[PDB]
């Protein structure tokens, strides 16, 4: 890894707290297998160099052909909290602060444009297929250029030395989380919140960057907590109230589902590739006593229903496709999760009026939310369009409607829209 | 119906030796799922040999084969079976043994005398004479179709009670020694069915397996539990024949021709069997047999 | 892999496509620490010749990908089939008929329905691209880049310079001969931390390293270069006629018959007279190796003897710079007692011992209803699930 710093600031040597005086300006400290060399090689620019013998950011295991040591944005990530930790600080205490001979605080000394340059990373993934590297959709600071497969030079522009070194180790940070290393592709438990603050740290980062790092870097229920108010007062600042939660949408989804419904009644499951069916019964946990109906238009969905029934577990799954073929004339609860939308649409109302009639004591439908598609990177309804929807056939009858969104809230809208009817 | 219900499967792999049967078994289990194969030949190689064997051993390999098949088709596990026997005796047979417990679906082996000698033997052909159709058979029950025996109704309504084990249950007691047989326990819902037998015009006769040498200690027994029964009859004393023997005697000097029986209730398969299979009358099993 | 659902997949797959051949593991031959040699020319051929094969075949080592070349009559209609079981159909049918009628004129096709021979396809890039990019020329720049940044830099001249100051030197004699866990602390790590990172910096030879790394890049230009796809073909499996018929060839001398009027090589080494045959040998692989190749390959002349492997594979050091970094050169007797080839070779054995058994089959009934077939491709792949998990550089 080599990385060199320059800015035309007098005292840049001083903002990254390190005296060009002192041993000809060297800074060093042991990395990994290890070696670490900060250099002023005058003021206007620092050098920082990480040597290595062996297998200090691929495990010696991989008999691989190994050159991450050279290029990893892991590299990176560590020498930014080990030289320039510090600069890492917050918005507040950073701009805010003495210096070790003041000529006022930082926001007096470190105003001058800071250059900082990557001479190789290694980025892996979707964010960098070929041409182009994603975070330049989003910031245009930053420069990239093509050396060779996977790797790339950059070359990092702030208006300050404070905003440009916030950047390389943002860039480090969601470089690293998105990127493979194959077949040792892994995070620590301890990496949350040692780095989650970084995505905080510099101020336009989108919704769909934090949702990353929740599901590919958190590793524990206990960890998320911890970051989710961090994360959230920074949405505060940037205008929008944002909840969040650790599990995923999907599941987050099926629970729901599952704590709702609960085990009292049986399940007609109207769209499955069958998940839904083999979560209810989570080992004995959920004594599921009933039997459990499934339909389905999929030829496809059909026929594994009966490899499931010639025979593995399939015991009590009773799975139909013509509705006359449905004969059950006791209560049940019934489940609609995607389906609606999937397509078949507006017959979408002849369905679930169909359901209606059906002697049931609970239903749950689910729809995408449509304002939701902002924040990421078959018709689709707003939440207007479907109450509407909700409204047009439920009508005029007894029956008690109550709705709630799930998943990750922004301004009380989430990804996934949710009705449950409970006949009287 | 309406309804999807399945059993497991016994595939008969039908053929003669080289035609490749259990090269596609070996294939076949080792990449389906849920499959057992049983293979007459490997069984008659625990007793040490090539395969064939004494008549007593061949039966006795029989006994083993199918009890196995059936342990496992019971077990919902699939069974494939590599049948040497290809005949029609044999495959009707089979057929008959297996298709109660699973649906047989068969696979055959055809293959060139000129071929098959060339898998290295015997030089002899076998009896490959394209019968049967070996379409796929669906599992079939046979009987509910109960049919009993035509007995004079003139003859008085009687019922039949066993002792040992039905009325009378052991807690502990020697099964060869009755004579402490006025320890023994109830069986109260029998002695209930004894009670509103006789409530009705019916006869109540006990029928036990015990020497008759123990008969005090039984009568006591009957009394104390304030049994009302019409005969007692019981094992002679210095018998000892089998339980179905004896009973069967004793029913058909006996019993037989006076009474018109309406039922039995006893315990231990061995009778049971006898009663409806033998004597085709109705019995009802109390317990679980198997002694 | 371990699927049976999809396996049996594969499997169909493999039956429906008429494959008749798979293909073995080739192992290196044997080390000898002896001679300095990772993998050694000559314990490969005393190995051979210990276990009674006296007559062996040594062929040049092509750089490219394993290719099992269904020739029939009607050239338009030969397929390829990859080194595990696939059929390879993402090239030019075009460019690859053509490079394939030079092999196919070597021929007469009366009576002949088709010829299964094996080959090398070329270059490496044709399928190999990206491998070469991705990994390869990736390796090779980072070190290039580190490299000219060290030459070019303050660095080193300023590591040397500290290195020579009174305040270390101190450091470094009252730690290494007094040993306290708690020699003091000389202020808070700050030159315990500071001295100890200098001196346990790796200083390299710059000019070494630099040439070294230009080795590596060498050899990449040799074999990574694009990429007109041609064949080297070097033993036919076995020939089958129009007849209904069929001839198992077994002979690894089938190679001079099948293009390569490249150099063979053919020695009855018989009683050892191999030991004074064997410098003749070497100073003819030399040529190879000082040619611009990956080495070379040592097999029995009768190519499937009954528990003989097929091959012994050696290649030279230059190209295993390729495979071990760009010090491999350096860390020989590092990486030579690292070196274990059993198991590589237990493999590459039954690999070609099923291999000879799948070729037994006859063309005319390969099928989905051949179960001496399927079970011989599920031995070959759960073979390719044990084989896979070995040093990978072999
Ligand atoms: N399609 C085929 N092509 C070539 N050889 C085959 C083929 N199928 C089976 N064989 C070989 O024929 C020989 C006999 O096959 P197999 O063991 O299946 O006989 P079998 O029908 O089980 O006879 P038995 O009644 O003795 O079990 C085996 O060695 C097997 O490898
Ligand atoms: N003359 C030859 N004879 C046999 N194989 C050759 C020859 N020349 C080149 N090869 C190739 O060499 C391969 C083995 O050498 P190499 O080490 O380059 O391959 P590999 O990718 O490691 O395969 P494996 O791991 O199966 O040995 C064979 O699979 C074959 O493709
Ligand atoms: N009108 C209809 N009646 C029955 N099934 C329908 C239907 N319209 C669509 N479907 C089926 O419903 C399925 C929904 S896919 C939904 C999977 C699951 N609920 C999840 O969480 O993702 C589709 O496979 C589709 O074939
Ligand atoms: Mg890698
Ligand atoms: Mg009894
Ligand atoms: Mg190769």
């Amino acid at each position: 890894m080599i990385l060199q710093i320059h800015s035309q600031n007098p005292h840049l040597l001083d903002l990254l707290n390190k005296n060009p005086h002192t041993d000809l300006g060297i800074y060093a400290k042991s990395l990994r297998n290890g070696q670490l060399i900060g250099n002023a090689v005058s003021a206007y620019q620092y050098d920082v160099v990480f040597q290595d013998t062996r297998y200090s950011y691929l495990p010696e295991e991989s008999n691989q052909i190994d050159f991450q040591s050279y290029c990893s944005p892991l590299v990176i990530l560590h020498i930014c909290n080990e030289f320039f930790k510090e600069l890492l600080q917050e918005k507040q205490t950073y701009w805010s602060q003495q210096i070790k001979w003041l000529e006022r605080t930082r926001a007096e000394v470190d105003t001058y444009p800071c250059t900082i340059e990557v001479k190789n990373l290694y980025a892996n993934s979707t964010w960098y297929s070929k041409g182009h590297f994603m975070m330049e959709r989003y910031f245009k600071n930053i420069h990239i250029t093509p050396i060779v497969g996977n790797n790339l030079s950059l070359r990092v522009e702030g208006k300050s030395v404070f905003e440009a070194m916030n950047l390389l180790s943002f860039i480090a940070v969601t470089t690293h989380i998105t990127n493979t290393y194959g077949e040792y592709t892994y995070i620590d438990d301890h990496f949350a919140q040692k780095y989650a603050r970084i995505l905080t740290n510099i101020p336009q980062v989108p919704y769909f960057v934090f949702y990353l790092f929740i599901k590919r870097a958190i590793k524990s229920e206990r960890q998320f907590a911890e970051i989710k108010p961090m994360f959230e007062a920074y949405f505060k600042e940037e205008g929008l109230d944002i909840d969040f939660q650790f599990t995923d949408t999907h599941g987050s989804r099926m629970d729901f589902i599952v704590k709702e419904l609960g085990m009292e009644y049986p399940i007609l499951d109207i769209g499955c590739g069958e998940l839904k069916y083999y979560r209810r019964f989570m080992r004995r946990n959920y004594n599921y006593s009933h039997p459990y109906f499934a339909t389905d238009t999929d030829k496809s969905v059909g026929d594994y229903a009966a490899l499931l029934k010639e025979r593995m577990e399939a015991d009590n799954l009773y799975f139909f496709s013509d509705w006359t073929d449905y004969e059950y004339k006791n209560p049940v609860n019934i489940i609609l999760t995607e389906v609606i939308e999937h397509n078949t649409p507006e017959a979408a109302e002849a369905l679930v009026k169909h359901c209606l009639s059906l002697n049931f004591h609970k239903m749950i439908i689910t729809t995408p939310n449509s304002l939701f598609n902002k924040y990421y990177f078959h018709f689709e309804w707003t939440p207007q369009e479907f109450q509407d929807f909700i409204r047009h056939c439920v009508g005029d009858t007894s029956l008690e409607v109550t709705y709630c969104g799930i998943g990750d809230r922004i301004n009380g809208e989430t990804p996934t829209q949710a009705v449950v009817i409970t006949r009287k | 119906k309406n309804n999807t219900h399945h059993f497991p499967k016994l595939l008969i792999l039908v053929g003669a030796p080289g035609s490749g049967k259990s090269t596609f078994a070996r294939y076949f289990i080792r990449t389906e799922d849920n499959w057992v194969r049983v293979n007459r030949d490997d069984f008659r190689l625990m007793q040490f040999g090539d395969s064939l064997m004494s008549p007593f051993y061949e039966e006795r390999i029989t006994k083993m084969v199918e009890a196995s098949v059936i342990a496992l088709l019971k077990n919902r596990t699939n069974v494939i079976i590599d049948a040497t026997n290809s005949s029609l005796r044999s495959l009707q047979d089979m057929v008959h043994t297996y298709t109660e417990y699973a649906d047989i679906s068969f696979k055959v082996f055809d293959l060139p005398v000129e071929e098959l000698v060339k898998r290295c033997h015997v030089t002899q052909l076998q009896y490959t004479k394209e019968k049967f159709d070996f379409k796929p058979i669906p599992r079939a029950l046979k009987e509910t179709s109960l049919t009993y025996a035509d007995q004079d109704t003139s003859l008085p309504k009687a019922v039949i009670c066993d002792l040992d084990g039905t009325l009378s249950l052991l807690n502990g007691r020697d099964p060869y020694n009755a004579s402490t047989a006025d320890q023994d326990l109830l069986n109260t819902p029998v002695a209930m069915v004894l009670k509103m037998a006789k409530q009705q015009g019916y006869k109540v006769i006990l029928l036990s397996g015990r020497e008759n040498a123990y008969r005090e200690p039984t009568e006591r027994f009957l009394a104390k539990y304030q049994i009302d029964y019409d005969l007692l009859l019981m094992r002679d004393t210095n018998d000892y024949r089998k339980d179905n023997i004896i009973k069967k005697e004793l029913f058909l000097e006996e019993i037989q021709g006076k009474y018109f029986v309406e039922f039995l209730l006893d315990d231990r398969n061995q009778v049971v069997d006898m009663w409806r299979r033998e004597l085709a009358l109705p019995c009802f099993q109390v317990n679980y047999g198997d002694f | 892999m371990e699927d049976k659902t999809l396996i049996k997949k594969r499997i169909d797959w493999f039956c429906k496509n008429k494959i008749n051949a798979f293909s073995p593991t080739i192992s290196p031959a044997p080390k000898s620490v002896e001679r300095n040699e990772i993998e050694s020319l000559y314990e490969g051929i005393l190995w051979f010749v210990l276990n009674g094969v006296k007559e062996i075949v040594i062929e040049k080592k092509y750089m490219g990908s394993y290719c099992d070349i269904y020739l029939h009559r009607r050239l338009e209609d030969t397929y390829l089939v990859s080194r595990n079981g696939y059929k390879i159909n993402h090239l030019d049918q075009e460019q690859c008929l053509r490079a394939l009628q030079g092999l196919h004129d070597r021929f007469s096709w009366d009576g002949v329905e088709l010829r299964i021979i094996q080959s090398e396809l070329m270059p490496w890039s044709i399928l190999g691209k990206g491998l070469i990019n991705n990994e390869f020329s990736a390796y090779y720049i980072s070190h290039e880049i580190h490299a000219e940044y060290l030459v070019q830099s303050s660095l080193y001249e300023k590591l040397q310079k500290i290195q020579q100051e009174p305040a270390y030197l101190s450091f470094v004699a009252d730690a290494k001969v007094l040993s306290a866990k708690e020699l003091k602390d000389k202020y808070p790590m700050h030159i315990i931390r500071q001295y100890q990172s200098i001196r346990d910096f790796k200083f390299l030879d710059l000019p070494h390293y630099q040439q070294n790394i230009q080795l590596f890049k060498r050899q990449l230009d040799i074999f990574g270069k694009e990429a007109a796809p041609f064949f080297k073909p070097f033993n036919i499996l076995k020939e089958v006629y129009t007849d209904g018929r069929e001839h198992f060839v077994n002979d690894n001398l089938s190679f001079q018959q099948i293009n390569d009027d490249d150099f063979l090589h053919y020695q009855f080494t018989d009683r050892e007279d191999f030991e004074a045959k064997y410098p003749q040998i070497r100073a003819w692989v030399d040529q190879v190796n000082q040619s611009d190749e990956e080495g070379v390959v040592i097999k029995p002349r009768t190519a499937f003897l009954p528990g003989m492997p097929p091959a012994f594979k050696v290649r030279n050091n230059d190209y295993l710079t390729l495979v071990y970094g760009v010090d491999f050169e350096d860390r020989l007797q590092e990486q030579i007692a690292k070196r274990n080839i059993k198991g590589k070779l237990r493999c590459s054995i039954n690999d070609w011992a099923i291999n000879a058994k799948l070729l037994a089959i006859p063309y005319s009934e390969l099928g989905e209803e051949n179960y001496e077939l399927k079970n011989l491709v599920l031995d070959r792949i759960l073979g390719e699930e044990i084989e896979n998990q070995l040093d990978s550089r072999l």
